[PDB]
């Protein structure tokens, strides 16, 4: 995809990660869990949920449209009212589908943005006190209980704390 | 040593979309913008029952074409359904002029009052009111139009009438009548004395001489005669005046329209039941929130708006790969 | 928790099922508006 | 928004930089100060009136429209030439509020690609001469006097020359 | 030690934008696409001021009813303002036929020359021409149309007339004509003498011949009798022949027109200031380089593209967080 | 562009590189030469074709259309026919121009992203053991024969089994 | 030390693209999508050529004028041709009434069967079938329409006609005939024996009666009097009846029509070669694989869809950077 | 190899000019489907 | 200095104005063409 996450570097998704469209997998002595971001998860709901109200806004409702008469001598009449009648048809069949497969090419690619960017942020919290293993992952140089994989999950990750203990691993 | 990922929901959604680059992509959430779901039936339109003219035309209805009795008490409805049955309209042979236009101005009336015009006992003092014909037979009867009145000569003769109605009704009136044409002289001095006869019709902003033509025509409904079918609408407080000296096929009953927008005259094979609908097509109703649908492009109240398409899916979450 | 307003039912019906699925609560508040409280 | 950068890792915006959409902020021994960034202002500016110009190219202007009138007996020609108009506008209006949220959503990204892609070209230059501090901010492990802050602002740092200095330091 | 930091542009811009993902985006910079401001006036357009009717119709100031007289010597305009008010059309009753079809040949009409194709003194020498009647009242005085000219029996008798204008004005040319429908079969012996009367009009691309209808009307503004009114376009170099033995309101004044694209008839409660636009609306006029505008459908020059928008606002800068 | 690469901070195209869109110089002891990328190069013609041909198949065709024709007293019939006529055409001419202006920048965008994630998918293969040089090239601190070259080409390079050399050189 | 480097294609294209940031950025690969070549040639559609009226018009091919008589036996076409000399239509004067939904409905016609509706030995016993005239001479001699068949007097006496055709070919017949308006009333006499005459023309959903007017027009092809055109589809299985005593121009051959969708009539200056096309303009036949195309709004067949575009072209390669 | 299967021939001959550009082979299947076998 | 050309007025005047917001000097040519000469 255009941000090179999903389906990308990051390869697969997680059926484990229930409450949110992006989030985390931690892994330390205390065990293993999937989390997700909250923060970003809500921000793409708001915008997708908008988006989705905007293109219903635009187009969503016909009132009465009933067909017309005429007799044996409006022929042209009758032609000009289904030359009409068919052309608006072919430009909102048209509006209709292309907009839909536009803003679908857009909305796959805003979710990949928005991993991509949670992805760059927790990395540039953990600078080299981690790892970069492959695959979305980090590995810490120092140990990193749930209290620290809490204050990278909410972007306060205190690297001067870790940093001498990293140092010596690493 | 200890690690955290950042990945992406992953969920059992086989659900599919378009893009412009790629085809039949697998995404973990979506929705359907397109309705192909309606319910199979005629309903009523915010309460109110559609108007069901079953084998008879908007003809048979407006004129009173006795096999069409059942719906002259009707006075309001939702909209007004044809079938491909709707086929006893005029009996007496002849033409209805601008018929198209007549079923246009109908397209908007929600509700008229059919109302006597012209009293059949004391508006044509010197005439005969009685006359019917075999070829609007009722019962086994010669009967005629319900809406209409045959004037004949009386005791040998046909003198020349004037009538004419004021509109106090506050509404638009819809007045039809008619114009006998004999198929011979004979029948010509039978019906109505005065060989070279005239009608003529008069508003302020309608006016029509007419003179009969005499002639054979092929027989239709055993008829050589023919009788050609007019309206016009009367505005509030205008008159409209009626003078003939023979031919003159007469206004007995006519309607008071009320207008209201979104009615139709619709085409449908559908049968109505006890439902109440936002939005009529001749398939069947529609109850969606969707804002498209590829039903029908025939519509009555407030429907999403038709296209020709076969799948319209919106992506919502993202690519799923469990 | 969140609010987040629609000026249409489709919308507003999308939004509840997302965020239902997520686990999140959704109360419904039709009022042209509808309204959506997540929590 | 899509490239990370605005209202993103670089969290709010500069009212002392007056002369351009991005740019810099030093500090040194010799003072502080903004400057924007000349080239890419330039040619956002340049793509961005182009992009004004295009849709006003499209659609800008109508010729004489006016009534039309119709007998008692011409309802039907009546309602068909109020289908065609009532349906023309229809169209344009979607056309033209449509054009103008897509175009603003790619205008808002175009804007935060360019912050971002100054913020990578920095970077890329500095390499591990200075170390990335937050917020959009690289701080140096050597002096870097005004004309070695030129030399980044238009692309000609040399990394080489202080790269000793550097390496000492950090 | 020392910092170099990237950033972007704030100010104290509070104008917003949409987009699909997100409402109310404060911008740095951004441009009104929808113009909403006209300046309330009729205006001249590219220096040719209107033609203002006034009380008077399309009908009146082509007939020249005598009430319409001030618009006599007009002879371009750059489109044309009736009022709600304009009323004063026809005076001598009947109906103006194809009166639709003449407004909208008239709405490509920027110019014309009206001169005498028929001069009243020397044309119709065995018929009086003084005609006049209490229907078209000017300063208190039976009047008549000032383009067209009541023929009348002269000494008892009004013979078979023939007349004839070739169209050397290298323009079309249009004419208007009447034809006059006496209550009652003295009036029509009075005025014309022969009771079986009958006008014909022939160009190579129009022909008609009138019978007047004989009839008692219901009275409009004193009167039982009715004229009809018709008009052709004579093309240059063709001929148009009048023939008749009675009931001929006969042409007097006609008009060599000249075409212009881009006219019209509007309605308007504006009023007509000493300026100049390149585009006027019914409700003022706009001068601006906006590429839409939400003031009005109806539009005489080159105007932005009327939407129903209400804000069309496009970003050019960048979201605002100072 | 969008993403930095192409006309970015790699400079120019190669026009030695013929067999594909996206790809690899490489020079070792034994020579140099280019290669495409094949596994991005044949998505993006799947993408591109992909979407030429949706374009395609929303507007290709139109049927029999033929004039009409009004007499002297059909003026509001013939201008309505016209109106109708011309406002078609002023739809599908805007249609057609703005849908190709608006693929043909994300068509651009979209190359660019693909230049982006390969240069992108190189750095995290090779990581320390190679450093940045500039525009779009990798040097290496270990010998990289063809074998080496390739397994960096194909997405399988090796870290630990070069890391110890590519230390005792940095 | 080794290096290895990531880039991108260039070649030597020059061809170029616009996008909305930016004009005329030269790209790698890219596609026109905007046809703008035409053989400019009339060809065969579908393998079926085009009827070439040449000098006639629609008026003199169906009525048979005698300058038209190489279009006689063409049965079939894939569309109709007429010139900008496209003028030998009516040759005695008068008017075509309907001729617009005339021309309409043989738009959507593929062939028809030419046939004898009223034999002309058989059909007309009591009146002579020779009558001929100048105004339609052929060879240097008096002549008329080869489609009908003017009836006249014969010794002294024109009896009252009644004749009838019933449409036994499953196909809609379109019959054509005519009203003769003679100049005065010794050629009425002269012609037709009876002063006052009258013709009536009925089907099932078809009636007229016309009535001659005698009177003298300008002379057109050196003619005073006038002959008025009409016709009507007669459904299958319906029966049209002519009548009349006196001024009618029978119809003498029919036309059984076939239907075709996708057929018309244009106007064009191109030559007729012997090609085969899927799309046909007036300007050439376009052979392209296109969806768009700017040559011209009339198209026959399957063509590119028109627009005003002067470029179209999507890139589908990158910038091109060499 | 590589297959594709296009709905319009103007893409299907599109498509094949690319692939034939990069020194690919293309064998084109016309079958309302135009198909591209690319190797 | 810069120079731009445009083939709309609005685009023309839009331009001009954000350069001046910048403090660049723009010179305005109208010329169907509108350039900006910009410094
Ligand atoms: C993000 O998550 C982190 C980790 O849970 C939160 O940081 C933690 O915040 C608590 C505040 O209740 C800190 O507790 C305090 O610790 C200090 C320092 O020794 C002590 O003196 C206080 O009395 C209090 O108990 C805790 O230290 C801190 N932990 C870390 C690793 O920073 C943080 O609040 C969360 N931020 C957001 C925005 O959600
Ligand atoms: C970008 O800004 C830098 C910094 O201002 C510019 O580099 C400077 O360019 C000047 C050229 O006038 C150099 O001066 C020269 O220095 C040499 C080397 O000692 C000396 O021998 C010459 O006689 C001359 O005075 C200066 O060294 C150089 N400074 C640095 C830090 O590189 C550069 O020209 C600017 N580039 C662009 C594209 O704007
Ligand atoms: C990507 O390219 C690399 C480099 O050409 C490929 O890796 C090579 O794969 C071959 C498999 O035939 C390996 O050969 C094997 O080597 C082992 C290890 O010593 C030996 O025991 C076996 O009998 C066999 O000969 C070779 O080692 C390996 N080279 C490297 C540098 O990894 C790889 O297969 C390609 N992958 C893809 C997906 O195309
Ligand atoms: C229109 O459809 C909705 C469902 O989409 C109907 O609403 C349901 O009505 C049933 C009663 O039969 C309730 O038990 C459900 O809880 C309702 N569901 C929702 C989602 O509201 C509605 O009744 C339908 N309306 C009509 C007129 O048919
Ligand atoms: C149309 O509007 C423009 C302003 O948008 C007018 O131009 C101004 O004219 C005044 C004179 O009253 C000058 O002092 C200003 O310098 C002009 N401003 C600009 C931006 O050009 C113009 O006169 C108006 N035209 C009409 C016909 O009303
Ligand atoms: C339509 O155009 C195509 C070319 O675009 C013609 O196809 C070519 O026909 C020639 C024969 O003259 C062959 O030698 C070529 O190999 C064909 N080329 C391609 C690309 O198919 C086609 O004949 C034309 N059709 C008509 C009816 O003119
Ligand atoms: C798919 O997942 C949903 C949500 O977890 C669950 O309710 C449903 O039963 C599952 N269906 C199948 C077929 O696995
Ligand atoms: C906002 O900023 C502009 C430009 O610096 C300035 O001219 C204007 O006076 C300011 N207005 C307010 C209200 O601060
Ligand atoms: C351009 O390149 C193509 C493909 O390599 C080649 O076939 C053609 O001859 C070249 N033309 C010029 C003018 O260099």
């Amino acid at each position: 995809g255009l941000f090179g996450a999903i389906a990308g570097f990051i390869e697969g998704g997680w059926t484990g990660m229930i409450d949110g469209w992006y989030g985390y997998h931690h892994q330390n002595e205390q065990g293993s869990g999937y989390a997700a971001d909250q923060k970003s998860t809500q921000n793409a709901i708001n915008g997708i949920t908008n988006k989705v109200n905007t293109v219903i806004e635009k187009m969503n409702i016909q009132f009465t449209a009933v067909g017309k008469e005429f007799n044996k001598l409006e022929k042209r009449m009758e032609n000009l009212n289904k030359k009409v009648d068919d052309g608006f048809l072919d430009i909102w069949t048209y509006n209709a589908e292309l907009l839909v497969l536009l803003e679908n090419e857009r909305t796959l690619d805003f979710h990949d943005s928005n991993v991509k960017n949670l992805y760059e942020k927790v990395k540039s919290q953990l600078k080299n006190n981690a790892k970069e293993i492959g695959n979305g992952c980090f590995e810490f140089y120092h140990k990193c209980d749930n209290e620290c994989m809490e204050s990278v999950r909410n972007g306060t990750y205190d690297y001067p704390k870790y940093s001498e203990e990293s140092k010596l691993n690493r | 040593a200890d690690t955290i990922c950042i990945g992406y929901h992953a969920n059992n959604s086989t659900d599919t979309v378009d893009t412009v680059l790629e085809k039949n992509v697998t995404v973990t959430h979506s929705v359907n913008l397109l309705e192909d779901s309606h319910n199979g039936k005629l309903c009523r339109l915010k309460g109110i029952a559609p108007l069901q003219l079953g084998k008879c035309n908007i003809a048979g209805w407006l004129l009173g074409n006795p096999e069409c009795d059942p719906l002259l008490p009707v006075r309001s409805w939702s909209y007004i359904v044809e079938t491909p049955n709707s086929e006893n309209g005029i009996c007496y042979p002849g033409d209805f002029i601008d018929y198209e236009e007549l079923r246009e101005q109908l397209s908007s009336v929600s509700s008229f009052e059919r109302f006597e015009i012209f009293p059949k006992e004391s508006s044509w003092p010197n005439h005969n009111t009685n006359g019917v014909t075999a070829a609007c037979s009722h019962e086994g009867k010669s009967s005629f139009y319900r809406n209409l009145l045959w004037l004949t000569e009386k005791e040998g003769s046909y003198p020349k009438l004037k009538n004419s109605y004021v509109n106090k009704k506050g509404k638009e009136v819809l007045v039809l009548w008619g114009i006998h044409h004999p198929p011979n002289s004979k029948e010509q001095q039978n019906l109505y004395q005065n060989e070279n006869a005239y009608v003529s019709v008069v508003t302020s902003n309608y006016n029509r001489r007419f003179t009969p033509e005499i002639a054979e025509r092929p027989k239709v409904r055993d008829q050589a005669g023919r009788m050609n079918y007019y309206w016009t609408l009367l505005k509030p407080g205008d008159t409209i005046i009626f003078e003939a000296n023979g031919n003159l096929i007469a206004p007995m009953y006519a309607f008071a329209l009320s207008r209201g927008f979104g009615s139709g005259i619709i085409t449908s094979n559908a049968s109505m039941h006890e439902c109440n609908t936002k939005c009529q097509t001749p398939l069947g109703a529609i109850n969606s929130s969707l804002p498209y649908q590829n039903i029908h492009p025939v519509t009555i109240g407030e429907c999403p708006k038709y296209v020709r398409s076969a799948k319209l899916r919106m992506v919502t979450g993202l690519r799923n790969i469990p | 928790c969140i609010e987040q307003s629609f000026t249409t039912l489709f919308a507003c019906q999308t939004a509840a099922e997302i965020w239902r699925a997520f686990g999140y609560t959704v109360k419904i508040m039709v009022d042209g508006n509808c309204r959506l409280h997540v929590c």
